[PDB]
Formats: C-alpha cells, structure tokens, sequence
C-alpha cells in the first residue's frame, strides 16, 4: 500500500518530464510503431538505454527521445582586432534553435551570412565550410573552402613544356627535437611534507 | 647469370588509414543526467572536464591536419581534358564518372561500398532518431548521452576532387606537378622516363607500348575484382571503423555500470537515500564515469597517435610514389615502382 | 572492534591476547579510541 | 605552451577536493581525528595520484611523438644535410 | 629487462593494502564480516 498516486494528463510531442511507474526522465513522447508485447513494460535498445514505455492508463506504446540538444561552438577573431562573433550550434537544426541563419551540414551557424564566392579557409567550421572576419562593413562571412586555383594542363599527343629558367628558393622546415624534462616530487606533491601523509602514502605500493 | 627476356606489368594495392572519426564529449551531461547536485558536486574533481575536453579537440585538429597533409599535397586543382586517350592506357576505372552523382571513380565507388560507416557527422534533425530507426541505429543512443561525433573538415567530395586532381597532374605532368609548375607531356613519354629510371632503356617501351597497356588495362580490370572478391581487401579502414564504434558502444555502456553503488540510476539514489547518504554512492558513480572517461581517452590518445603516425606515412608514399618516382624497394608496392 | 568482526572471532588465531580493565566516565567513552585526545587520552591511556 | 599548460594544470589539480571536506592537507589534520581524517586523506591522496598518472601519460605520449618528431629531423639532416636526397617533397619542394 | 621489470612490478603490486586491513584477500574475508569486508575489498579491487 502506497496510497494515491494522483497520476496526470498525458502530454506528447513537447519537451516534458515523464513517469511511468516509477521510471523517471526527461524527454519528448511521440507514437511509436512497435509490438510491444502484452506482459512488456519498459522498452531498450541494444546500448542498454531506455528508449520506449508503455502508458499505465492505455496500452498505446509510446517512443522516449530526449529533447534537442547540441555542442555550442563560438566562432571569432581577434579580440584586438574585432567583438563581434558567430555561434555555431552544431548537429543541431536551425528550426530548433529557437536575420543571418545559415543551415550548414555540420550545425546551425547564426552570425555569418553565407555568400557563393570561396577563399581560403581561414577558422575551420565544419563540413567543408569555414569563416573569414571580411570587409565585405566588416562581418564574419561564412563560405565553402577552396581546394585551390583552377588550372588545366594542356595534354596533346605531341606536345611537351620544358622551363628555360629557374628560381632558387629556401624553404623553412620547423620540426622539435625535444622538451622540458619534467621532475616531479611525487611524495611532496602528494604530501606537504607531512609525516602521516607520507605513511598513508606507503601503503599505496610503487606508483 | 640469369635475365629475364620478358616482363607483366602488375599493379599492387596498399590501403592505409589516413584519419578517423571526430569524437567530442560533454562530461557534464556525461557523468551526470542533467543533475543539479551532481553537476556541483562534479566540480570538486578539478579540471578534468577541461583536460579530456582539451585532448578530444586536439585529437579532432589533428585529424584534419593529417587529412590535409595527405590529400592536399598539390597547389592547383588540374583536370583532365575532354580528348580521354593516353596513347592506348585506359584510366576510366579510376578518373573520376561525371555520370554519377558524385564525382567519383567506380574503384572510389567500391571503396565507399565496402566500408559501412557508423556515423557520418551529418544533420539528424530530430527523425532518424525515433521510430523504428531507433531499435536499429546506436549512434542516437550514444549522442543521447553526450558522446557527439563531429564530421571532418574536407568532404567526400572535397577529397574526390583532390584525388582525381592528383590524378590528372600525374597522368598529364609525371613528377613535374610535385616539383614546380605542371608541364604537360605525352603519357608513353612519362612511362619511358619511369622505365629509365628504373634501369630499363626507352627502346622496349617504344617497342612494346602495345603489350604494356594491354597488361596495364588488364590489371586495372582485375583490381576491380580483387576488391569486390572478398571484404578482407579494406579490413584496415574496417577494423579502425569497428574499433571507434565499439570504444563509443563501450562508453555509452559503462553508465549502466553500479561501480559499487546501489544502483546505476542517479535518480534512483537521490529518491532511495538522504542527500548526506546519498552523496557517498554519487561520488562512487562519479569516480567510475570519470575513470571509464579517461580510460577512453587515453585508447583515443593512443590510437590517434597510431593514425598519426599511419597518415605521415601515406604522405610520404604519396610524395614518393605519386608526386615522384621513389628508388626504395618494396616501398611503393613490390617490384621495380 | 578495529580490524576484526565482533562476530567472527571464533573461528581465528591470535598470538597473546591482552585485557585492559578500567572504569571511566560516561561522557569520555568516546575518548578511548585510537587517535582520540583529551584527558584520559593523555594523561591515563592513550591506544595507538 | 603544452608542456607550460601541463604543469600548471597539474599544480592546479591540488585546488580540488575530491570529495573532501577541505583541500588543504593542514586543515584536515587540524579539525579532524586521524581516524575521521584519514578516510579525508585516503581520497586526497587518490585523487592526486590519479592527476600524477594522467599527467604522466599525457607526458608519455607526447615523448612519443617528441621521439618520432626527432627521428624524422634526424632522417632529415642526414638526407638533406649530410647528403643528397632523391626522395620528393621530403627536402622541401622542388628539387632538393 | 623492462618487460620483467613491468611483470615483477605487476605481481608486487599485490603486496599493496591501499588503505585496507591487510593486502591479503582471505585475511579480510575470514576476519570481517561480508557488509563490513565489503568495503575493504571495495578497495582493494580499485587498487589493483
């Protein structure tokens, strides 16, 4: 005996918070599909998560998705050179964000407005798109990477190019060879200089 | 003294692993299901967040660093022209089909086919998430839990047309394209500078062009149907695809783990136990996510370094092998390269 | 019982067994500890 | 900046409590019975060797890459320096 | 030598209490009580 429960109204399609039995989350519910079977209460996928319940009041089966979420990436330039930045909502839709939204392959990107010429890719954003801080009146525009100038070799059955000058140019090559050694007190780090500390220490083996 | 008095023309495939899939993970929402409680008491750990943080957006810059230093090796972008004969050699297996939707070679289109990606990076805008698709698809079940993959800088597409216009500046410029500007020059002439260098006079190239595009094209035939002969031929890219999905799997299943607590369910401790005893079973829960979190983290270091180190030697067969003519043995396949 | 049970003592060994009998106040008997202080702690018997 | 951010990560980490009650060791052993204030520094303890190990590893591994790092330059100099390499784009671009 | 060094270290390791009773497996289990002895082997499992 538990006494009442008080149960609710049930709500679906919104982000809200579900109980079903003691089970507690947070997500959206929609109409599933499934075949629940009849003794079948909870339902799980292969990684061990719940992801469909069924209702105690109708035996309707219903999915478990929680709400929209996603990796908030900033994107600006120099603090000593401009304030203004872009935000990137990555895997994320831009109608579930919620006058410059952009909706890239990668994320949502608000903050850039796109244009159809292409540079170089100055802040790598994400699938093949990057953003450059341009006077285009400076603003972040957002726009498809350049693999590299267009060119076309002159193929012919008989024809060959052979220079009739050179350039000779120095190319530096920046490669480490070593670091800082680092020496590292581990029972002063671990301990400051304390006697018991130090004992405590011990039992702990070798590390 | 023994010398051969005739030769086959074989082409050898080498399959290395260039990058793999981005991995970014949030440990608030990891380690804790949105919790108040726990979230505070998770800060008392340190700097953790932002150490593991710090390590996935170092391997991701590094991945496509490794992609750029493999595939973007060339200056210009060069395409072959319109006229697709090369003095008997038959590229069409592997220039790219304007046919296609995508610009790829058909042996590009084999190569796709054969690797079942897990997660791509792409859009999933709430639909592929629920449904049927759910009891199917781990992926949305691992983002559920923070563990997002981030898709790579450069696209399919944006490495096809490298590929092919690495392609087109080796078949139209030899090994000019790699050194300075393109210069173009007839392909029998390019197959008799590689003869030369490797020791054979141009006379029996210009003798037996016709015997060696036959051999050429027949053995650009065969690839074809070596790789469709068994999945073995990609079980490099296979097994790196296979071992990031069943590190994620791996990850995303330790939250089920108790690590001696109760229960594995947060919420189910805080309802069960008093803050003051319940805080001893989330610091325990805590302590396991984070431990199974660093332990992931240092496989993803460790396999990154191993891709690292993979990515530098396809460019430097890249460099050696198709921007030039490399003189180490058995360096660009066996056999006189 | 500090390292042993308080029910699994009979089926154990033990070198030489030591009793210490003495009577103190009601209000120090969490002073008979290890690590405890006070003034039977200090003065009268300290464990270690 | 790595090797500069590792340290200073990793004398920050002895800010952290790790669940105890206080960070600084004095204080635990001046308002608590070594019996209460052991269980304090037993999770101290682990959780600063859990950060030396961490650190550690990281130090690993980029002696790792440090060691390929070295070996390359080394192979670079006695290629390009000591020698003549043939092999393309490893001495620069263009012909070495 | 590092390798036998790593597998000497390995086997040694056991010899560590890390803050239990005793770094013996049946010592603890033969001296304490299964709710009592939990928590030590708690530890000892997490050391190892």
């Amino acid at each position: 005996v538990c006494g009442p429960k008080k149960s609710t109204n049930l709500v679906k399609n919104k982000c809200v918070n579900f109980n079903f039995n003691g089970l507690t989350g947070t997500g959206v519910l929609t109409e599933s599909n499934k075949k629940f079977l009849p003794f079948q209460q909870f339902g799980r996928d292969i990684a061990d998560t719940t992801d469909a319940v069924r209702d105690p009041q109708t035996l309707e089966i219903l999915d478990i998705t929680p709400c929209s979420f996603g990796g908030v990436s900033v994107i600006t330039p120099g603090t000593n050179t401009s304030n203004q930045v872009a935000v990137l909502y990555q895997g994320v839709n831009c109608t579930e964000v919620p006058s410059n939204v952009f909706q890239t392959r990668a994320g949502c990107l608000i903050g850039a407005e796109y244009v159809n010429n292409s540079y170089e890719c100055d802040i790598p954003i994400g699938a093949g798109i990057c953003a450059s801080y341009q006077t285009q009146s400076q603003s972040i525009i957002a726009y498809t990477m350049s693999l590299g100038a267009e060119n076309s070799v002159a193929y012919s059955n008989n024809s060959i190019a052979i220079p009739t000058n050179f350039t000779i140019s120095v190319t530096t090559e920046i490669l480490p060879v070593s670091m800082t050694k680092t020496s590292v007190d581990c029972t002063m780090y671990i301990c400051g200089d304390s006697t018991e500390c130090s004992n405590l220490l011990l039992q702990y083996g070798s590390f | 003294i023994a010398i051969p008095t005739n030769f086959t023309i074989s082409v050898t495939t080498e399959i290395l692993p260039v990058s793999m899939t981005k991995t970014s993970v949030d440990c608030t929402m990891y380690i804790c299901g949105d919790s108040t409680e726990c979230s505070n008491l998770l800060l008392q750990y340190g700097s953790f967040c932002t150490q593991l943080k710090r390590a996935l957006t170092g391997i991701a810059v590094e991945q496509d660093k490794n992609t750029q230093e493999v595939f973007a090796q060339v200056k210009q972008i060069y395409k072959t022209p319109p006229i697709k004969y090369f003095g008997g050699f038959n590229f069409s297996q592997i220039l790219p089909d304007p046919s296609k939707p995508s610009k790829r070679s058909p042996i590009e289109d084999l190569l796709f086919n054969k690797v079942t990606l897990a997660d791509a990076g792409f859009i999933k805008q709430y639909g592929d998430c629920l449904g049927d698709i759910a009891a199917r698809d781990l992926i949305c079940a691992q983002k559920f839990n923070g563990l997002t993959v981030l898709p790579p800088l450069l696209t399919d597409e944006m490495i096809a047309q490298y590929t092919s216009a690495l392609l087109a500046g080796t078949i139209t410029s030899g090994w000019t394209f790699g050194a300075g500007p393109a210069l173009q020059i007839p392909f029998p002439m390019q197959m008799a500078y590689r003869f030369n260098g490797i020791g054979v006079t141009q006379n029996v190239l210009y003798e037996n062009q016709k015997l060696i595009a036959n051999q050429f094209n027949s053995a650009i035939g065969k690839i074809q149907d070596s790789l469709s002969s068994t999945p073995s031929a990609l079980g490099k890219l296979q097994d790196v695809v296979n071992h990031n999905a069943q590190a994620l799997n791996t990850l995303v299943k330790q939250l089920s783990s108790k690590f001696g607590a109760i229960s594995s369910v947060l919420n189910d401790i805080l309802s069960r136990l008093d803050p003051p005893e319940a805080e001893v079973q989330i610091d325990r829960l805590i302590t396991g996510r984070l431990q199974s979190l660093q332990t992931y983290v240092t496989q993803q270091l460790i396999r990154a370094a191993e891709i690292r180190a993979s990515a530098n030697l396809a460019a430097t067969k890249m460099s050696e092998c198709v921007l030039g003519q490399s003189k180490r043995v058995d360096f660009c396949g066996k056999g006189y390269h | 019982c500090y390292g042993v049970s308080p029910t699994k003592l009979n089926d154990l060994c033990f070198t030489n067994v030591y009793a210490d009998s003495f009577v103190i106040r009601g209000n120090e008997v969490s002073q008979i500890a290890p690590g405890q202080t006070g003034n039977i702690a200090d003065y009268n018997y300290k464990l270690p």
